[PDB]
């Protein structure tokens, strides 16, 4: 499941699921420990726009959004 | 307030999603002020 | 939605912990307090109609110019949407009374208030004055701990708007 | 998160209405029975460890395969995980019982749980059973405690059962 | 200060013990080295200036240290530095005679690290000046005394770092 | 004249005041921390990981 | 991120070629019209708040269900989210307009957006409409501003429209 | 699962690095050591039956009261589950011997030990005393580096339980 | 993570048994051949750069499309990524070779890899080939090194090959 | 961060005043000389590597102790740190030169720097010298570049020097 | 981190020299005594819990004030804090003993420790004593173990003592 206990407001109670695929940006070779670029985050509704903003900000591609709590 | 540090660009660039946060204040990092090192020495306080 | 019950449960959960005597004592407060709260709720509920018309008018009496043409207290639609809005506030006050906390107010009126009011050119002053008036009249519908409860929540809205 | 009052409020709001005299008195009754409710939640908290332990002893008495190699409560690491899950579920059932609403249980514990266990290879039917045993013992305690005033707690015992039964159904 | 012998006496005095047999072994050793420590001490003394004119040459001068911006730039500071060097040599000779480093703590190391930090005196460079004098000393004093002289130079240098 | 050395001291005489790399870290005691090792959860990790 | 030049460059590179005299002059023309472009972007920035506000007033004038309980722009919390989204989209449309390319709009804003709204229960057709109203007013401003030199901005007004129309199409 | 081989590989991987002379030297230790380890393993393996019965009994001889009625060393099922448990320990000791590290012990007995023992009212003291006894008898089945290995792992379990 | 011993142990445990005399001697033999194994791992480490370089030169000799614009090893950024992946795979193959088990290779490197490349548009058949070339050269080195004692390393050369062949199969 | 205009503004504000006709024309002159300024910053950027390299070669030519064991630019790790610091300082000097104000240099680079070096045992006088050499060569380039229009850049060469001299003074 | 070899290497390098035949044979001797060293480290590891426990029992036997209210090993958390610090120090002493050098002990454990305790109000003299007791028992075990080959371990017992004595001195 998700992260679990959220904020106490009703607008923090709704958690959603995002499957992404982050792309290599530009400008630089990553020689550190790399991970396979798929993954998924579960994010509560109160947070969501920073998270999707930084996901699409780093050349990412949001593949799916899912209603898992609500 | 806690989410502001973890959703910042400095966390997402360096630590990503699987790397435990580690000490970076003792080497040089890009876009640093040179007071950042002796402040980190004051913050450090020994290994024990 | 913030109530005494949800708050103590949230605090237990976040420490991975069963509810203990600290948390159950807290809950007893909320349950002991329900009688006064719910008396305030019933009085505010049945007087709603007039409390709303009283406060709506008082917004125009305190800001006379609002009711002139070209202004935002003119025409059926503005004056209609006003009554509605004060009615929303009284509604959530009764909900907060019944619920045992500010949750309903926090989630449905406070979260986002200023952004909305700022985009729509709605001055908080009106709403404070609506609420100050509602507070004046609720002085003689209730007394004792039901009045204190009614007051607690009316004042909570006024601080949210300042 | 919802409690029984908050639930009322959400349904009222969806009508655009102040709470119905119907709903008001349903909630007045919840306040009426709240001392009993506190004793019922206290019954579980005060015997949490034994409730889990006794459920456990009995689960493995019945299903001796779980504690053989190849079994999902073997070796110590897995048994500790299983004991931990028993506690987690008993915990959210007690929260629901204080709240008068199942939502915290469904939202923070039961949502996704079955699919987790299947991914893990954890036998859901065994987990359902462990929950049924916790229910038996937990209610035992709700019904026969230390110097509580004598009265009728069957309404609350039912409601506690439905929370145990929700969890079981959701998982099996 | 204390030497080998008073180190033992004070360790027993605090227990109010008469000297016992194992303790007496320890005093026997000090009297066995007493001849070599004295002959060796003399040699160092009259050859001191020669000795000091080899440690600086192999560890301090012909460098940025003696150039403008360096801590042993100016005749004033060059003089202060080789003055210091003479202290170290002289006290190490005391410690080695006494067979106890306590004098190096009481009269040389106490506060010296911070004194050097406060003036800007380069610590690492001073240690090399100590370990170069040790190197020279160990040649001059011979097999008999080399290890025993050496340790109090090593005491001095780990006292700064 | 300024870049004058010893009697030729050729090229493998040590510098006066030697330092020996990772001693500024040893002086401040930041040896295990500068640089800190990177710890990360690999996929399908075991219990000890 | 792409702009109109960067786009040219990527297509040239995929041929293994220096830019065609064709492509060169297309870009020389973009530089030719760039003062007008700056005024057009400035028209939107300088009236952003009113563009959102006026679009909003009109959206809820038409769709009075959104501001009833049960509606997706009720209570204050949801209205603020809706007002915020109107701003976000107007913002990425202005970025595309400075850039001469839709990519920042498609990549940072439109990609996944429809599926977000459906997950949320946000009525996409209403969101599409709010975007159509922003377009009307935004272009209004691009066409009738404070003491800008008189000339023809229809090419730029079209291009701005296609960015508004991309967003609408992508969302509905 | 912690072995010398897995440890050096883990350390290489985490620095994105091929195995170098440091890591291969380490591996040679584990391989050079296998003979003593595996002799201990074979001796513990064939004596398992009696080592287990010896230690089980010693738990009752050191805690006489356990074997009285109403107690946890009484009846076929307790005494059966005890033999089994000591057998589990000896089994993982042999595995740790063969594997070249504590991994099997860490993953299958140490991780979770206290939580389990605490829920089931199992005193570590019994298990320490089972192991102390096994250590006494293994003194005359092995010697030299096989004994040192056997000891290393028995002691490792005793420290895990203290 | 598993090595060849750890694998034995897991299978034994699933029986509830001390290791079989069968399994014991299989592992005694692995210890018997371990000096050769260390030389084999050392052969790869000591020539890693050349193994990658030589594989590379030859991959692009064969597939000159990858280094044209439009090709997946063009421009410098992509070539560096491709060179990096060659190193990563050679690295996990050497780990498997020290371990006597493929698991670290399958779990940390091969798991998901094909689907990554397809998402990226990286031609898997070309990647498979680059792995086949690394194999040829790596084994070359395992078989003909600096003053190692003469003997038979074919068993180890086979096993190394299967790790290269696992990777190839998994990716193509 | 300040630039030369921002500095004017801060001083004006501390009087509670609109900018003095005095200050206005001082800033009009900065705009007057700004093409020259851009060439001056460009002179440094375009030769950064050589400026650092040439400063370096000469620093160690003079101070052969730094590259002996015991020396602060030995072994490779320390030399790379020293080369890196040379670049960092040249970088903030170029920023100050674009800005017409030293503040970015003083605030982000020079503040605390001396005390850092002393803590590290880095000989500050040698670092000061490396900065003096960068200055000589950097200005060399500012004064004798590729087909720039002929004129007088001495005002800018002075100002660049004071930034180099600030850094030197601050560090020694 | 240093070990006894690494220490040799650092001193050699500061001379600019290959290791002296002096230093070589000192290190050959460390390899000569390394089996004994492994037994000595093993003696501590194999009895860590008892070494801490026995030191502890005796510390509080002597200093019954620490376990009274007002005392620094009262209530249960403080005692738990005191019991690992005992473990932490015993741990770094064993590391130093494997290494043949005190540096890991001084750098990771002893550096700052005294000033920590003084800030906390932890009586350093009591902590020093707890370290002295660990030393007595630890060495006890180093000297009288399970079927180790008979020989002379006094050199190693001394060296272990100096690590215990370093810690004590550093803390008191
Ligand atoms: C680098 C390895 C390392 C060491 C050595 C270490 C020491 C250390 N000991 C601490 C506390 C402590 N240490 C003790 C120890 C003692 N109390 C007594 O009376 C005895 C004399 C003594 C036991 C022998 C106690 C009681 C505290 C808790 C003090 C307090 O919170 O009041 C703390 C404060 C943080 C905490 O409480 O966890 C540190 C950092 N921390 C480390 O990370
Ligand atoms: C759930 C809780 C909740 C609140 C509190 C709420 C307030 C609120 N008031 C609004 C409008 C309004 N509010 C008023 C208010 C007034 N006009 C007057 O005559 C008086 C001066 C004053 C009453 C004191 C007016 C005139 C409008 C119309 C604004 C417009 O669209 O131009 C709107 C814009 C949507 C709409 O036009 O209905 C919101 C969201 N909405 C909510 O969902
Ligand atoms: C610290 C948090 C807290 C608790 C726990 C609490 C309990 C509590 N339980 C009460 C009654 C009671 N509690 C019970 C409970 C039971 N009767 C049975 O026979 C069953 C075995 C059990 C079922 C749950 C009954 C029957 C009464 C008397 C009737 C009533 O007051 O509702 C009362 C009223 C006083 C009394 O009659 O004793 C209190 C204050 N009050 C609190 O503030
Ligand atoms: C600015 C203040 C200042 C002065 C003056 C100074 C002098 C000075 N003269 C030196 C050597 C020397 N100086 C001389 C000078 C002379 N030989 C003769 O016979 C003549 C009498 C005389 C020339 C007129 C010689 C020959 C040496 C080499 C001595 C040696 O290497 O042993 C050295 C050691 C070499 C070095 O590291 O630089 C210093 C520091 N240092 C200072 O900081
Ligand atoms: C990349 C830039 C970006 C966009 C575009 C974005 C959209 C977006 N809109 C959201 C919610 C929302 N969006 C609206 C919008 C509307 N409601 C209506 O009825 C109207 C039709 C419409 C306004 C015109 C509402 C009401 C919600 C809240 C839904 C809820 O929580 O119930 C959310 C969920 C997170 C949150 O509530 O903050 C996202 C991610 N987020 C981003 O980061
Ligand atoms: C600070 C950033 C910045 C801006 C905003 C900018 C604007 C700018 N707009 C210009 C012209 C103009 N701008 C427009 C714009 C319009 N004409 C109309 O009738 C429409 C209402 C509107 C459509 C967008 C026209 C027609 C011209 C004259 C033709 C041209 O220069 O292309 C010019 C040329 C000088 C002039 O003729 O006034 C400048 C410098 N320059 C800048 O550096
Ligand atoms: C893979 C490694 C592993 C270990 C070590 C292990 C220990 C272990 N011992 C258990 C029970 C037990 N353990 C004992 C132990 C003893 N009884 C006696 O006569 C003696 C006093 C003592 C032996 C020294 C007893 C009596 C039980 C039954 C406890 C109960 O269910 O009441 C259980 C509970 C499940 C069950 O009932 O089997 C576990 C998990 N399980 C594992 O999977
Ligand atoms: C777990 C260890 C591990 C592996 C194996 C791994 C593979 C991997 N290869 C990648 C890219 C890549 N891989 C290649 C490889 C090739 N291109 C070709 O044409 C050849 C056929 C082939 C070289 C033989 C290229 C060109 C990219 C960049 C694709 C792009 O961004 O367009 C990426 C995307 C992230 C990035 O670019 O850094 C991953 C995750 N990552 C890992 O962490
Ligand atoms: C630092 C880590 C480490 C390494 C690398 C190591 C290697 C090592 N390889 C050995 C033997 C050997 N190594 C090989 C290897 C080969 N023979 C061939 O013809 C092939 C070209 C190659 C195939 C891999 C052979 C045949 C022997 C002799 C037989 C044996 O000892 O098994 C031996 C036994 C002594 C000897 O005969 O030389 C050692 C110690 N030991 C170590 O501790
Ligand atoms: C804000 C911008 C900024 C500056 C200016 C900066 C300086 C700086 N220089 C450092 C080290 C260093 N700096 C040097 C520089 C030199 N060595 C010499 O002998 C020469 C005299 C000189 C080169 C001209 C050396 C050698 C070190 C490493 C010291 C050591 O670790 O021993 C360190 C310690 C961290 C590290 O090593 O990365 C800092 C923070 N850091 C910053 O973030
Ligand atoms: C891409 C950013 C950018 C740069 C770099 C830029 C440079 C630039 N430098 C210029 C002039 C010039 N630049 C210099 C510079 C110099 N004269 C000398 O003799 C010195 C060697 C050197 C001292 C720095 C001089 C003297 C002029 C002519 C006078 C002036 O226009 O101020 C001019 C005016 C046109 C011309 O006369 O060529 C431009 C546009 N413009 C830009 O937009
Ligand atoms: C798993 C890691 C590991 C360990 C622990 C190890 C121990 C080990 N200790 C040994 C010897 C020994 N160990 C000792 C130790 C002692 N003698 C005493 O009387 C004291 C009580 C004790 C002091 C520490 C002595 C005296 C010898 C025989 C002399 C020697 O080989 O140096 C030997 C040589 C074979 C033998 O003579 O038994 C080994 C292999 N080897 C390893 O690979």
């Amino acid at each position: 499941m998700y992260n679990n206990v959220t904020a106490n407001t009703e607008w923090g109670r709704k958690v959603f699921k995002i499957t992404v695929a982050q792309f290599p940006d530009a400008d630089g070779l990553d020689t550190d420990n790399l991970s396979q670029s798929n993954y998924f985050v579960t994010v509560p509704l109160a947070r969501l726009l920073p998270e999707m903003q930084l996901i699409k900000n780093k050349g990412g591609k949001v593949l799916s959004v899912e209603p898992v709590v609500s | 307030e806690i989410d502001s540090y973890i959703d910042s660009d400095e966390y997402i660039e360096t630590f990503g999603e699987n790397i435990v946060p580690y000490f970076r204040g003792f080497k040089y990092q890009t876009n640093q002020s040179a007071g950042g090192f002796p402040r980190m020495v004051k913050l450090w306080g020994g290994d024990a | 939605m913030k109530t005494v019950i949800t708050e103590v449960i949230a605090s237990a959960d976040s420490q991975g912990r069963f509810l203990n005597n600290t948390e159950l004592q807290a809950a007893n407060g909320r349950f002991q307090r329900a009688t006064a709260s719910m008396e305030a709720a019933r009085a505010l509920t049945s007087n709603a109609d007039s409390l709303v018309k009283g406060a709506v008018q008082e917004v125009y009496n305190k800001f006379p110019y609002l009711t002139q043409p070209g202004q935002m207290g003119y025409g059926d639609t503005n004056q209609a949407k006003c009554a509605r809005d004060i009615s929303h506030y009284l509604r959530f006050i009764t909900y907060s009374l019944v619920a045992g906390g500010t949750g309903p107010l926090d989630d449905y009126i406070v979260a986002g208030l200023r952004e909305v009011n700022r985009t729509f050119n709605l001055s908080p002053s009106w709403y404070i004055e609506a609420l100050k008036h509602i507070k004046g009249k609720v002085g003689s519908q209730l007394s004792g701990q039901p009045l204190t409860e009614a007051n607690a929540y009316i004042d909570y809205c006024i601080n949210a708007l300042s | 998160m919802q409690d029984a009052f908050t639930k009322a409020i959400v349904a009222a709001d969806l009508r655009g209405s102040f709470l119905s005299e119907q709903e008001l008195n349903q909630l007045t009754n919840l306040v009426k029975e709240s001392n009993k409710r506190l004793d019922a939640v206290n019954a579980i908290t005060g015997n949490a460890a034994e409730i889990i332990s006794d459920a456990a002893h009995k689960l493995f008495a019945e299903q001796t395969d779980l504690i053989r190699p190849g079994g999902n409560a073997y070796p110590n690491r897995r048994m500790a995980a299983c004991l931990r899950d028993m506690e987690i579920i008993l915990r959210y059932v007690s929260y629901a019982l204080l709240a008068g609403d199942a939502s915290v249980l469904e939202d923070r514990c039961l949502n996704g749980l079955k699919e987790t266990y299947v991914a893990l290879g954890t036998p859901t039917r065994s987990v359902a059973r462990a929950v049924q045993l916790m229910k038996e013992t937990a209610i035992g305690y709700v019904n026969s405690p230390s110097g509580v005033t004598r009265g009728d707690c069957s309404a609350l015992v039912n409601e506690a059962a439905t929370y145990f039964d929700k969890a079981a159904a959701s998982i099996a | 200060m204390q030497d080998a012998i008073t180190a033992v006496i004070n360790n027993y005095d605090v227990q109010g013990k008469y000297l016992d047999g194992a303790a007496l072994d320890k005093l026997k050793a000090y009297f066995t080295t007493g001849a070599v420590r004295v002959r060796a001490a003399a040699v160092i003394s009259s050859n001191a200036t020669t000795i000091i004119k080899e440690a600086a040459a192999k560890a301090l001068i012909y460098s940025d240290l003696t150039r403008p911006g360096g801590n042993m730039y100016t005749t004033r500071r060059y003089a202060a530095c080789i003055r210091d060097m003479d202290y170290f040599l002289r006290y190490a000779t005391y410690a080695m005679l006494a067979g106890d480093p306590s004098i190096l703590d009481e009269r040389v190391l106490n506060g010296l690290k911070e004194t050097y930090n406060s003036l800007g005196v380069p610590i690492a460079a001073t240690v090399g000046g100590i370990q170069a004098m040790k190197e020279v000393v160990g040649g001059l004093v011979g097999p008999d005394a080399a290890k025993e002289a050496s340790i109090y130079f090593d005491y001095l240098s780990s006292g700064l770092s | 004249l300024r870049t004058l050395g010893p009697p030729e001291g050729g090229m493998l005489r040590p510098a006066v005041g030697g330092t020996a790399e990772a001693a500024a870290q040893k002086q401040l005691g930041i040896t295990a921390v500068a640089p800190a090792s990177v710890v990360e959860l690999r996929p399908n990790a075991s219990e000890e990981d």
